[PDB]
């Protein structure tokens, strides 16, 4: 059933650099001791964002553009942002796609949904269990239906500091949504922490909507539905030049974003992190 | 160094075919198209 | 140059040859903006069903293009065109086909099977029931499908029929039967093509020798022996310093190999000369 909160406040739009953010193993070549310089759909470095303080009223749903792909950071206490509808119009009048976690299963739909205005996680407060998807209320010439293996996950409210991250990296090309996966563990008072963290990918979905706009699935909370503290952002991803230093390993290591400086660009020239002391030629303009 | 990396990365120039390995053009191109890009990645990589 | 010794097939569970019934025997299609997605997965396929069929006559694939399997899922989708619209169904070319209606993807490419239905599906004032997208705000993307039957918005602006100077996004095809081959419907099979393997068999590992090799998603000739490469659980293979394949996860068994090339080299002769012998020595 599509409901509506007493009140939808906007975010407090903090800003915030993202350093080291948006990295993923694009391939599944195995390469190391090696320097690989590519490009793709990637977060360039220091990236001005803007930190979606979702707080107790305030619940920034509305349609955000993808036009390509996304980057999604979360730092999580609550387990806010855990559902993402794709599509174009999000309404009930083209296709779209609702990937939910509803602490369950993953469930993934792609149909002429009955959207709702306010796509939320109708879920009980003072425990962190869900009544119903409020995103969507039924569904129409589908093309994919997914659900993926059991869990469980705590989406009570929580307080404290953020003790969650989570990067994601969403793509389309060919069908195929390619979602991919970042995580490391934190303790963060307000909005990022910066750092280098690599992405995994997890899902390969042969979809087949028009996905032109996203709406981030927020969860609400409420005992008439509320919120409560999740810092999220929205980053665009790029088809930008960068270099992938290879350990023995094949982990991902470090980078560089060969377009936010003179000094970047020439360390992409060089093809290495280190650079002797000189003049050296570089591109034409 | 230089000049063996050079000779190995004009191994990956198409030279106006469809890509730059001639076993994809051998064996997943029909045959009338695989000759005339054959026939383009010879006379590039040769003269390379 | 060392001359190759064994053939190495190493694939995971291995089905038959399926029977395709969504591929060659399918009565009606719909329009090609909602084109009915039928799907083939967990099959040795090779498609000759698309042949072998007393429902189409065009038999062409986008005809060496047919055995273009070691991949993810066929999609065998469902959908009448026009004529003269046959032709933009393609990876990429976007006419009102591949641009608004329905897009291939390029990785790999299968089989644009239709069949001349001119006594069937259309009539002659034009079968217009069948339609296709012109105008949208927005191209598809590969692989994608509209199922908007909604009146549409020609430049974004809230002008929508009923509304005046408020267009339609479907055109009539013109389905005429008193017309030539460029206005007759074709019913439409196109093996979407983005699991199933055609050269799909089992054989050993016969390591340590010069041999043939077919993986999943790796040919080639080599020497095959087990290799400590530290693989990412979402890794299929290696590469070397250079840009040439090394080392491979088994599809079937998830040994990790190194692949060596074959051995190859050249000649010296040695000789003191035919003056003073008759004889060499090889280098
Ligand atoms: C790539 O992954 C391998 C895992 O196979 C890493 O090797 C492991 O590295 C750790 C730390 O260097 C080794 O621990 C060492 O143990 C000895 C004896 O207990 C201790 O005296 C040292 O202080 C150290 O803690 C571990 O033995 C080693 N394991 C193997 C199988 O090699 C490797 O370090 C990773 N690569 C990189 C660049 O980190
Ligand atoms: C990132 O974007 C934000 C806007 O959301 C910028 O913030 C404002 O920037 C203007 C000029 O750059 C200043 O006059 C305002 O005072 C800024 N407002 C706030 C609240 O910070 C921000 O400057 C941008 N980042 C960078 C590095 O320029
Ligand atoms: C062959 O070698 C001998 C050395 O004993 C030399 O005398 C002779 O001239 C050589 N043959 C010719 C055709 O020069």
């Amino acid at each position: 059933r599509c409901t509506t909160f007493d009140d939808v406040q906007a975010p407090n739009y903090t800003q915030h650099t993202s350093s080291m953010r948006g990295v993923y193993y694009p391939d599944e070549i195995f390469r190391s001791d090696t320097l690989y310089l590519t490009q793709d759909l990637f977060l360039p470095f220091y990236s001005n964002v803007t930190g979606f303080h979702t707080i107790n009223h305030t619940f920034g749903n509305p349609v955000i553009p993808f036009k390509d792909g996304i980057y999604f950071a979360a730092t999580e206490k609550s387990n806010v942002v855990r559902g993402w509808v794709f599509g174009s119009t999000m309404n009930n009048k083209s296709q779209s796609v609702i990937i939910i976690n509803n602490s369950t299963n993953v469930v993934i739909r792609a149909c002429n949904f009955e959207l709702c205005d306010n796509p939320f996680f109708a879920v009980s407060k003072p425990m962190g269990t869900q009544t119903h998807t409020m995103i969507f209320d039924n569904a129409f010439n589908c093309t994919f239906e997914y659900i993926s293996d059991a869990f469980s996950l705590d989406v009570s409210e929580k307080s404290g500091n953020f003790k969650h991250l989570r990067e994601f990296v969403f793509k389309n090309k060919d069908g195929f949504l390619y979602v991919y996966k970042g995580y490391q563990p934190i303790d963060v008072v307000r909005d990022l922490p910066s750092g280098f963290n690599t992405l995994k990918p997890i899902f390969k979905l042969p979809l087949g909507i028009n996905i032109t706009n996203f709406r981030a699935i927020l969860t609400a909370f409420s005992p008439i539905w509320g919120t409560s503290a999740a810092a999220y952002f929205v980053g665009y991803l790029k088809p930008t030049t960068f270099m992938l230093k290879y350990d023995e390993n094949g982990t991902i290591t470090d980078a560089v974003d060969c377009s936010q400086n003179p000094l970047a660009e020439l360390k992409c020239s060089v093809k290495s992190f280190e650079i002797d002391k000189g003049i050296y030629q570089t591109s034409n303009f | 160094a230089q000049a063996l990396n050079t000779l190995v990365k004009q191994l990956s120039s198409n030279f106006g075919a469809i890509s730059s390995v001639l076993n994809d053009i051998l064996s997943r191109l029909d045959p009338p198209e695989a000759e005339v890009q054959i026939d383009r990645l010879i006379t590039g990589r040769l003269q390379s | 140059r060392v001359v190759p010794s064994g053939d190495v097939v190493r694939f995971p569970n291995i089905t038959n040859l399926c029977p395709f019934g969504e591929v060659f025997n399918a009565t009606k299609f719909p329009s090609v903006y909602a084109w009915e997605r039928k799907k083939i997965s967990n099959c040795v396929a090779d498609y000759s069903v698309l042949y072998n069929s007393t429902f189409f006559s065009t038999f062409k694939c986008y005809a060496t293009k047919l055995n273009d399997l070691c991949f993810s899922n066929v999609y065998a989708d469902s959908f009448v065109v026009k004529g003269d619209d046959v032709r933009q169904i393609a990876p990429g070319q976007t006419g009102v086909i591949a641009d608004y209606n329905y897009k291939l993807p390029d990785d790999f490419m299968g089989c644009v099977l239709a069949w001349n239905t001119r006594n069937i599906d259309a009539t002659s004032t034009g079968n217009y029931n069948y339609k296709y997208r012109y105008l949208r705000h927005g191209k598809l993307r590969p692989f994608e499908r509209d199922i908007s039957n909604v009146p549409f918005s020609p430049d974004g602006k809230p002008c929508t029929p009923p509304a005046l100077n408020c267009y339609w996004p479907l055109n009539d095809y013109g389905f005429y039967t008193t017309t030539g081959i460029g206005y007759q419907p074709y019913r439409v099979v196109v093996l979407s093509f983005e699991t199933v393997c055609g050269p799909k068999l089992s054989t050993d590992l016969i390591k340590n020798q010069c041999v043939n090799f077919n993986f999943n998603g790796l040919t080639g000739t080599g020497v095959l022996t087990p290799s400590s490469k530290r693989f990412q659980p979402f890794q299929q293979f290696g590469r070397d310093v250079s840009d040439f394949t090394d080392s491979v996860r088994d599809p079937k068994t998830s040994e990790i190999l190194d692949i060596s090339p074959c051995a190859f080299g050249g000649v010296s002769v040695i000789t003191p000369g035919t003056n003073a012998s008759s004889e060499v020595a090889v280098l």
